[PDB]
């Protein structure tokens, strides 16, 4: 039956030690295509979720349609989306748990026509990486091969339309298949469905915010926040009289923006407010009156390095029931909600959070990491019971 | 982690009750008095025994009454992703060279060689998955290689538990994620188990289908590997006359 | 050290018709040479040659150990112990200065009633102990 | 010399090469043999619960009330009469201890035994100092089996002239199931040399003694036509041995001749066992045939 | 040494017994051997004692860095001994197949099962955590070691009180009782194992067996399984061939010997609180039975320390003083002296040749 | 239910049994009628 | 760490690899000279057989223990190295290393071809060689000790064993010196030692490593190490008459 | 163990060319040597010189450069001795034997030009490439040294040493990035890897692969250590009794002639084994 292969990976852990892991993998001779129009009921019987034929088409994103403009296939009037599950294991290992957990749903679901297909458990579908490759190009040509096969299986009746946002599969592989085209986004939309507009207003307003995109993606770089500096620099900044330093608080009503560094500074922005929290003593250049803001232009500030370091001791609770199903059942990392207004969120890793969802909590801080947008933690001690007065 | 997707399928691609692909062999050295070579899956295991013997040593520690099963148990340096090298003194080999001595304590008919040794040795040359199911069929193949007589073909698999469902086979990365593992050891034609063992938390009501999900795959594991028997028997019969 | 008997030490043993001893089994006999020199040696039949009860003895009772305090306080001429004992429960004891005791009641029940509350005769002294602590057993 | 080193070559199954069905009976261990009403177990087989299970891989064979199953690997098991060949591993007050391929050791009483002098002056305790000095640690002898002890031991007598410490030759050592039996297993083959067929599975190949105990040494060069033709056995006896063939007199004389043809260094090959084992066997297939 | 042998009677006494179905000790077949349980002085000490056996549990923690990777978790030892003192066959080095399958036993229920918090164990991570150290030993073999084993070291992880510390900022400091109060422990579940022996073949079992008993039958099946109806171990050992009703059977029968023994555990350890609570007295020494011949106390005793200076004065007054020959060092040449009756010439030259 | 049939069943012997009588045998021979 | 020992600091790096005094240069010589060497045959009271070997830098102390109980028809021929921790640039674990097994073992495979074990039935000797001080070759002294020491202990030997050393120099034209130093050796590519029977004319151990690679400077080493062993033999001819000398007419 | 009469068989045979095989005084038997058999390793050998077996592999991984010099690598070897090979291998006892392979692979390897050290050091004082070299004795038949030094040049010639390109700059990246491919390495120029010679002296002959048999017969024996091109890198006498002078001289010859052939011979299989690749399949051990 099953025919062995293997699969080799480079899994790089957070010390900075990469491995050629090796692991398995074993073909089948029949996947299920859950169709309508499958010429052998038997062989799979199709048990689950089967579409009913309508439609005109068929289209396939290849793996980013579904990545990024996820959010207008819901709209219960397309009908007839089959998935690739290259794709889906692509966003999955790509965009954390938000957009796999709203994919998943809506597979999951009697309402849509949408289907998962196992394109990489079928025994001729799959297909190995060559001399010279990326994950971009294996990817289209595994897709277009199973696109193919699905035509082929359904003996050339059911029009398949593969979407791409590739220009170079258009140019290359839609041609050489009757029956089946490699077109773009707003191509299908506008040759198929005109009075869907709703989506053409909505494609080209994230098509705008794309080229934006790209912009904003690559003018970050790798630096999330300045780096600190020594001591002795701060001494010297300060007696030589271009630092002031006081203590620093938070509004309420707008705690990501508002905060105050009382001599009042108006800091606005995570950016600029630099990994630090209330009732910390930081030290502070001015700033040009040409870039002051408004509640006149008061004088904002710029903070360097902490001379002198407070912190405490906060109370947290845990996420959701069904939003930690799907953080798997071992799940290492976890975030917490403090429960006054002016603090941050806490990264911390445990292996109790589906058996203390009515119970407060305490945590700590060991370190604000840059390569965090959070500061580091660790559970420290159980609290009472939220509905109890004590 | 998706260790079992909505559809069914596994990680690497079999359903809940599919076993992975073995191919053994019998007669891989010459000098020893019995050889075996078995791979399941993506684990590779091999064992070489050695027939009733006068005693090393001849310290006075014989048996008047039976024989003496010594078994050891090794593993190579490059076995798996990290190199991770011990010394001949851990306890992990202690522990396997013992759950191998009691269980072929009870699998070989013994009371016909009073006064005599059986040393067997097992070397797994790659381990990814149920190492104690490949290290016992690899030594019930070389005991059979070797020609002594024992009550039945003992035969070992394994088996889990995830999501309310009973897993069969485990690999590493299903093993390395806090669930309720147990392994037997088998003998197909009385039903009866030679080894128990278990580790984590698991609740009484799901007992009973972890433990007939575990018989139920060495039984699929003994017409595998009974296959392999009567070709080589029959290959050797016809060789012989 | 371990003692050693002979083929020949048993009643009307010879070359020939030599005596059937296994492995681990229970023999009553004295000793003829016990000095700390060599390892003693006991023979098993009589002075005269007659084997009075000696020999292999044991087939469907019970053998415990008992320290040798209580073994010194049955062997007396003036203990009334094993006849009071033997009123409740019909027995037949084979003592032995090594702090062993081999018992034989009826039932396996009285065997282990007698094992148990035999121990204890050293200490709980007779009389106002004796006497009730009997007849709470007797039931 | 080149020194070839040559690749592995994947091995033929089936043993299509000539192609044969069996008509025997095969079992393997857990199956349940015949369970008539009454019968009797032999060696390989044992009873459960009204059942005839086989505890051993082999063919089953039946002489008129009884179901045994004889294995195709063993070890050697000692019977009553048997020419066997060992090693003195141990020398004890009283006897010696000799190795020859069996689950325990075999003892060779100083009772049974040609002492020098080879006839009737005496036999006392002065002898035992010296017994430990001739018959030493790692001697090859050729004894008979005298009788079977309690617990699978074999006691073995030298009371013959052809039997005793042997001289000067080599040793090969095969699985003993590969011996057929016979009547004479002391050979004198017309080619220049003998041999000694082991039942426990020690061939002994000696030069012929000339004319006409270890008594006599002759530790003298042995003449250069004698080696080549005991290398030349010795690597007849290595070919015929692994395939398959159960080795005697004819067996060894038939390769012998068809072995002339070329060197005796070059015969290592995997093929040329091969060309030589089926030319003996269309030999022996046109002779017996 | 080695221990006494096995004779032929008593194996065809107890198989009597055994198919009769009574035993020696007068206790039926589901039967445990009464227990009794006694706490030290300092916390994370106790002494158990099933029938007659006996084993010492200590805890006790330290202040240690913990390795690479696990940055938030503390480690847990465990060592269990054997002590020559328990049996004669005993011997520190001479029975290595024993020592591995309970240590084994031990370490794979009381870590596998995680009912120990070592989560809230961190003070920083990447720097000085708490390494606990559980440490157990065999004072007197009578059969079933395990079952105690495992009830003193649940005891004993139940009875210890960590010290404390305050952190706050990135500052350290570390407390003492007095300075403050000793903080318990947090234990998610009990995880007691139980023990079953067979008996000819798997025709019979016995619970809770002691020594004879053990000398006399097959095979062992052990099976731990902590409070509610979750179970956390099992093997199977010794010389046993088991079927499928019976695992099950076993494991009712450790499900209620479990609740029976935790029971007695929670009210041993609430017994033991208020004792400490109301203000007695406790420890070691207030558990010695008094209503017995072999116990004795005595109350303290100045003993009369009135004459010691008198006998020590005298004592160096009336003995002959050091001597006054000095001996002299003589030198060589520098880097070698001599001192002692000397010899003759300044040094050897040209002695032989 | 089950939970009450199989308790009736194993349960520890109830009160007086022999074990008990046994045990105080022994805490009776090593008593101390004097003090 | 270990339980029969006294426990220090967990780890101790020593101040050479923090030494800012940087390497200095060895210089030149003459490769024809031998260091002087004094030699001195039955030091020890309580063994059976002892001799005392010290030249320039070097000192190494042997002893030999009488047989013992327990190829028989032979005696075995047990051996021990072992060096002072106190003895180098560095020091080292009391525990062993795999080097003093190799020089071990490079003992017992050059001290067997000289005794006779076919008069020693089912008996044993045991030689044990310590090194006081490491200050140039090392192997070129366990022998000839080791040696002296055998000879002085009353056991039948067909010869005595003389050993020799050798290095390369690392310069564009290299030559073989005689009787390096450690100033000589660290510095050096590659090293030879010889064992020389001196009368019975037969190389008895023979060891060498490094980075040369002509079947011609191999030759020559080889032979100036056997005129080297040549040479040392007139100082052992007269320390062992000595120690007889002197041993016998103490009676 | 083997009698008198034996011996006294054996070492005449020896002198007058002729042995028990039927070889001469100089032949050598053939080998099955193979690569790539491991999965899990970065290079694997399998060399079968007769009953002897012998499997190695090494393994490439992430290290940090030791003090004397920062632009360099170290070399691991670990020679074990596994129990299936003889009975009286159990557990302890086969130490003595690994240590003493293990230092004999040292003394062989340790050697400014072995292989390479600079292509083994990527930052200078702050990493390093690491090789472990894993040898594993299956059988023993006789002739060892040379079927492992055989199997080390072997699989040296097959390692990978996946290349990085992770730039060390503090602003960039410093932490290791990998190429990413999962299929793009690096070869090892092996050219010049040497290997040991045995010569066992019967008689007053000298004899090149000897077995088990002649090997008792033997008193002592030498070892050459000869790279392709010719050079000596070790050269140690074993045994137990005494050689003479001029028998280095004349062993030294034979080791030189005999160690040119085997790496000749040896270039020219390995090239053959490679000239075809991902066809020919891989057999071992099935």
């Amino acid at each position: 039956m099953l025919q062995k292969r293997e699969k080799v990976l480079l899994l790089r852990t957070f010390q900075g030690r990469t491995l050629r892991i090796v692991r398995e993998h074993y073909l089948r001779p029949c996947v299920p295509c859950h169709s309508p129009l499958c010429p052998q009921p038997a062989a799979c019987s199709h048990d689950g979720k089967l579409l009913s034929s309508d439609v005109t088409h068929y289209v396939i994103p290849d793996w980013k349609v579904v990545q990024d403009y996820l959010e207008i296939l819901e709209f219960p009037e397309l009908k007839g989306i089959i998935f690739m599950q290259t794709a889906c294991q692509a966003v999955q290992h790509q965009r954390g748990r938000r957009q796999y957990n709203k994919l998943r749903n809506l597979l999951k679901d009697a309402r849509h026509d949408c289907i998962l297909f196992a394109n990489e458990f079928q025994q001729c579908c799959y297909l190995p990486r060559e001399r010279g490759e990326s994950m971009e190009k294996w990817q289209t040509r595994s897709i277009y091969n199973a696109a193919v096969w699905y035509y082929h299986h359904c003996q050339d009746r059911m029009p398949i339309v593969m979407v791409t946002e590739d220009e170079e599969a258009i140019q290359q592989y839609g041609s050489e298949t009757e029956g089946v085209f490699v077109i773009t986004f707003k191509n299908y939309l506008d040759n198929f469905w005109p009075d869907l507009k709703a989506a053409h207003e909505l494609c080209d307003s994230i098509l705008q915010s794309r080229r934006e995109r790209e912009n904003e993606s690559q003018e970050s770089h790798g630096k999330e926040y300045p780096e600190h500096l020594p001591l002795e620099v701060l001494e010297a900044g300060i007696k030589s009289g271009r630092y002031i330093q006081g203590i620093l608080n938070v509004n309420k009503h707008r705690a990501q923006i508002e905060a105050f560094v009382r001599l009042d500074i108006l800091i606005h922005g995570m950016k600029a407010r630099n990994r630090s929290i209330h009732g910390d003593v930081v030290v502070v250049e001015l700033l040009p009156k040409n870039e002051w803001k408004g509640r006149e232009p008061m004088p904002t500030g710029r903070v360097v390095g902490i001379l002198q370091k407070n912190w405490r001791d906060y109370v947290v609770t845990f996420p959701s029931k069904e939003e930690v199903q799907s953080q798997g059942k071992n799940a290492q990392k976890i975030l917490v909600t403090p429960w006054d207004y002016r603090i941050p969120k806490i990264r911390i890793s445990t292996q109790q959070a589906e058996t203390l969802q009515d119970f407060r909590v305490v945590v700590r801080i060991d370190s604000w990491e840059s390569t965090s947008v959070y500061p580091n933690g660790h559970f420290v001690r159980v609290l009472g019971r939220i509905g109890d007065l004590e | 982690l998706e260790l079992l997707s909505d559809q069914g399928y596994r990680v690497d691609g079999r359903r809940a009750g599919e076993l992975r692909k073995i191919q053994a062999r019998m007669g891989v050295f010459a000098q020893a008095d019995g050889s075996a070579y078995i791979e399941q899956g993506n684990t590779k295991a091999l064992a070489v025994v050695y027939g009733p013997h006068e005693i090393r040593g001849s310290r006075a520690r014989a048996l008047p009454d039976r024989a003496l099963v010594n078994c050891q148990y090794s593993s190579a340096t490059f076995s798996t992703g990290e190199r991770k090298r011990r010394p001949h003194g851990d306890r992990k080999s202690c522990e396997m060279g013992l759950q191998l001595r009691q269980t072929f304590e009870a699998a070989i008919l013994t009371q016909l060689h009073p006064r005599s040794q059986i040393d067997i040795y097992v070397q797994v040359l790659q381990a990814d998955g149920g190492t104690y199911a490949a290290c016992v069929n690899a030594a019930t193949l070389a005991v059979l290689d070797a020609g002594i007589p024992m009550r039945d073909f003992v035969c070992a698999c394994s088996a889990g538990f995830v999501d309310g469902t009973a897993l069969a086979d485990l690999s590493h990365v299903e093993e390395a994620a806090g669930g309720p593992q147990l392994a037997l050891a088998l003998l197909p034609a009385s039903g009866q188990i030679a080894l128990l063992e278990m580790d984590a938390r698991l609740h009484e009501d799901h007992l009973e289908r972890v433990l007939e999900a575990a018989a139920q795959a060495a039984r699929d594991v003994h017409t595998l590997l009974d296959r392999v028997v009567r070709q080589h028997v029959r290959e050797a019969s016809i060789l012989l006359g | 050290e371990p003692a050693s008997l002979s083929y020949l030490s048993f009643e009307g043993a010879t070359k020939r018709n030599r005596p059937n001893v296994q492995v681990g089994d229970l023999i009553y006999g004295q000793f003829v040479v016990a000095n700390k020199d060599m390892e003693p040696e006991m023979v098993c039949i009589d002075s005269c040659g007659r084997a009075n009860g000696m020999g292999v003895i044991g087939q469907d009772g019970l053998l415990f150990k008992v320290t040798l305090g209580l073994i010194r306080k049955l062997l007396a001429p003036d203990c009334e112990i094993i006849q009071e004992v033997g009123k409740l429960h019909p027995l037949e004891i084979v003592f032995g200065m090594n702090g062993r005791i081999w018992v034989k009641a009826k039932t396996i029940q009285q065997t282990l009633i007698l094992a148990n509350i035999l121990e204890a005769c050293e200490h709980m002294t007779s009389d106002q102990r004796k006497q009730i602590f009997s007849r709470l057993a007797e039931s | 010399m080149a020194m070839e080193m040559r690749l592995p070559v994947a091995r033929k199954p089936l043993s299509e090469r000539l192609g044969r069905d069996t008509k025997k009976h095969l079992v393997v261990p857990g199956d349940t043999i015949t369970t008539d009403t009454g019968f009797m177990r032999g060696h390989g087989t044992y009873m459960g619960e009204e059942k005839l299970i086989a505890s051993v891989a082999g063919s089953v064979e039946r002489v008129n009330k009884l179901i045994c199953v004889k294995a195709l690997k063993t070890r050697y098991i000692g019977e009553v009469g048997d020419i066997v060949v060992g090693r003195i591993t141990e020398v004890q007050q009283k006897r010696w201890k000799v190795e020859t391929n069996s689950r325990l050791d075999s003892v060779l009483l100083l009772s049974s035994m040609n002492l020098p002098g080879g006839e009737l002056r005496r036999r006392s305790a002065e002898d035992e100092l010296a017994m430990r000095g001739f018959l030493q640690e790692g001697d090859l002898i050729s004894a008979e089996v005298q009788a079977v002890f309690s617990d699978g031991a074999v006691s073995l007598h030298t009371r013959s002239l052809k039997y005793g410490k042997l001289g000067q030759g080599v040793l090969v050592q095969v699985s003993p199931s590969l011996v057929k039996r016979q009547k004479t297993h002391f050979h004198d083959l017309p080619c220049g040399a003998s041999v000694i067929l082991g039942n426990n599975g020690f061939i002994w190949i000696y030069p012929t003694p000339e004319h006409k105990g270890g008594f006599i040494a002759n530790l003298e060069p042995v003449s250069l036509a004698d080696r080549e033709v005991i290398s030349r056995l010795r690597n007849c006896i290595i070919s015929l041995v692994t395939q398959r063939m159960m080795l005697y007199d004819t067996s060894i004389l038939y390769c012998y001749e068809a072995s002339l043809p070329h060197q005796i260094k070059d015969i290592l090959k995997p093929e040329i066992m091969e060309e030589i084992v089926m030319e003996t066997r269309q030999r022996l297939l046109e002779q017996e045939g | 040494m080695k221990e006494t042998p096995l004779s032929n009677c008593e194996r065809r006494f107890l198989l009597r017994a055994i198919e009769e179905k009574k035993r020696l000790d007068g206790r039926q077949t589901y039967d445990y051997r009464n227990i009794r349980i006694s706490f030290g002085t300092d916390y994370g000490c106790c002494i158990v004692e099933l029938g007659k056996t006996r084993v010492l549990g200590q805890v006790s923690c330290e202040l240690v860095s913990p390795k690479l990777n696990r940055a938030t978790e503390g480690i847990l030892f465990f060592n269990l001994e054997l002590s020559q003192m328990a049996a004669p066959a005993f011997e520190p080095g001479r029975q290595s197949d024993l020592l591995v399958k309970l240590n084994r036993l031990m370490e794979r229920c009381l870590r596998n099962s995680k009912c120990i918090d070592t989560e809230s164990l961190c003070v920083v991570a990447g720097e000085k955590v708490w390494q606990i150290r559980v440490d157990l030993h065999l004072l007197n073999h009578d059969g079933n070691i395990i079952d105690a084993a495992s009830i003193a070291a649940i005891v004993a992880l139940c009875h210890f009180r960590r010290p404390d510390v305050s952190v706050q900022g990135d500052e350290v400091t570390l407390y003492t009782p007095e300075e403050r109060d000793p903080v318990p422990l947090s234990i998610h579940h009990m995880p007691i194992c139980v023990s079953f022996a067979f008996f000819q073949q798997g025709t019979y079992l016995l619970v809770d067996p002691n020594e004879r008993e053990e000398r006399v039958m097959d095979g062992l099946l052990v099976i731990a399984m902590n409070k509610h109806r979750e179970i956390c171990t099992i093997q199977s050992s010794g010389g046993i061939m088991l079927l499928k009703d019976q695992v099950l059977r076993c494991s009712k029968i450790a499900g209620v010997k479990v609740a029976e023994i935790t029971e007695l555990i929670l009210k041993a350890l609430e017994n033991d609180q208020k004792v400490r609570k109301e203000g007695g007295k406790f420890g070691f020494a207030e558990s010695i039975a008094n209503q017995r011949i072999t116990a004795f106390k005595m109350e303290k005793a100045p003993i009369d320390t009135s004459d010691v200076e008198e006998k020590a004065e005298e004592i160096i007054a009336e003995a002959e003083p050091p001597s006054e020959v000095v001996s002299t060092p003589v030198l060589w040449t520098p880097g070698t002296a001599q001192i002692g009756e000397g010899v003759e010439n300044s040094w050897g030259d040209l002695e032989d040749s | 239910n089950i939970i009450q049939e199989e308790y009736q069943e194993y349960r520890q012997t109830k009160g007086r049994s022999l074990y008990t009588l046994l045990e105080e045998i022994r805490d009776l021979a090593l008593l101390d009628v004097s003090n | 760490g270990d339980h029969r020992r006294i426990r220090g600091p967990e780890e101790s790096q020593p101040p050479q690899l923090y030494a800012a005094d940087e390497e200095e240069a060895p210089g030149t010589r003459d490769p024809t000279r031998l260091r002087p060497v004094y030699a001195r045959a039955g030091l020890l009271s309580q063994a059976k057989g002892s001799a005392y070997l010290e030249a320039g830098g070097t000192k190494v102390l042997c002893a030999v223990s009488g047989p013992r109980q327990a190829a028989a028809l032979r005696g075995r021929l047990l051996c021990d190295f072992r060096r002072a921790p106190f003895a180098g640039r560095r020091r080292r674990a009391p525990p062993g290393g795999c080097e003093e097994r190799e020089l071990a073992l490079a003992l017992q495979e050059a001290l067997e071809p000289a005794v006779r074990l076919g008069r020693y039935p089912r008996a044993q000797l045991e030689v044990s060689a310590l090194l006081l001080e490491d200050g140039g070759s090392a192997l070129a002294a366990a022998l000839t000790a080791a040696a002296l020491a055998l000879a002085d202990a009353g056991v039948e030997m067909y010869d005595l064993v003389v050993g020799c050393g050798l290095s390369l120099a690392p310069g564009p034209a290299p030559t073989w010196l005689l009787d390096p130093t450690r100033l000589e050796e660290e510095r050096a590519a590659a090293g030879l030692t010889v064992a020389l029977m001196p009368v019975l004319n037969q190389v008895a151990g023979l060891l060498g490593s490094g980075e040369g690679g002509l079947t011609e400077s191999w030759a020559e080493a080889v032979r100036l190490g056997l005129e080297g062993c040549q040479r040392l033999y007139p100082v052992l001819q007269q320390s062992l008459v000595r120690a007889a000398r002197r041993r016998g007419a103490a009676a | 163990t083997l009698s008198e009469a034996e011996k006294v068989y054996i070492v005449h045979g020896v002198q007058e060319d002729l042995r028990v095989d039927g070889r001469g005084c100089e032949d050598y038997r053939c080998v099955e040597v193979e690569t790539d058999v491991v999965s899990n390793t970065s290079g694997s050998a399998r060399v079968k010189l007769g009953h002897t077996d012998i499997l190695v592999g090494v393994k490439a991984e992430m290290g940090t450069p030791k003090l004397e010099k920062p632009n360099e690598g170290y070399l691991e070897f670990f020679v074990d001795c596994s129990a299936s090979a003889t009975p009286e291998f159990e557990g302890r006892g086969g130490d003595d034997l690994g240590t003493e392979i293990a230092n004999t692979l040292y003394r062989i390897f340790n050697n400014k030009s072995s292989v390479d050290l600079k292509t083994l050091c990527i930052s200078p004082r702050e990493h390093c490439w690491v090789l472990y070299v894993d040898v594993l004795l299956l059988e023993c038949g006789g002739n060892l040294f040379d079927a492992i030094s055989i199997a080390v040049k072997a699989a040296l010639f097959n390692t990978r040493i996946p290349r990085v390109r992770v730039l060390e700059d503090e602003e960039g990246s410093k932490d290791i990035e990998l190429s990413d491919d999962p299929y793009d390495c690096i070869r090892l120029s092996v050219e010049n890897v040497p290997c040991i010679v045995t010569l066992c002296k019967i008689g007053y002959r000298h004899v090149v692969d000897a077995t088990l048999q002649e090997e008792a017969c033997s008193l002592a024996s030498l070892l050459v250590s000869v790279t392709s091109k010719g050079v000596v890198t070790c050269m140690r006498k074993v045994g137990k009794g005494s050689l003479d002078p001029e028998s280095i001289f004349e062993m030294m010859e034979t080791g030189k002639r005999v160690g040119k052939v085997l790496h000749a011979s040896l270039q020219s299989v390995v090239h053959k084994e490679e000239s075809l690749g991902p066809k020919r399949q891989k057999v071992g051990f099935l």
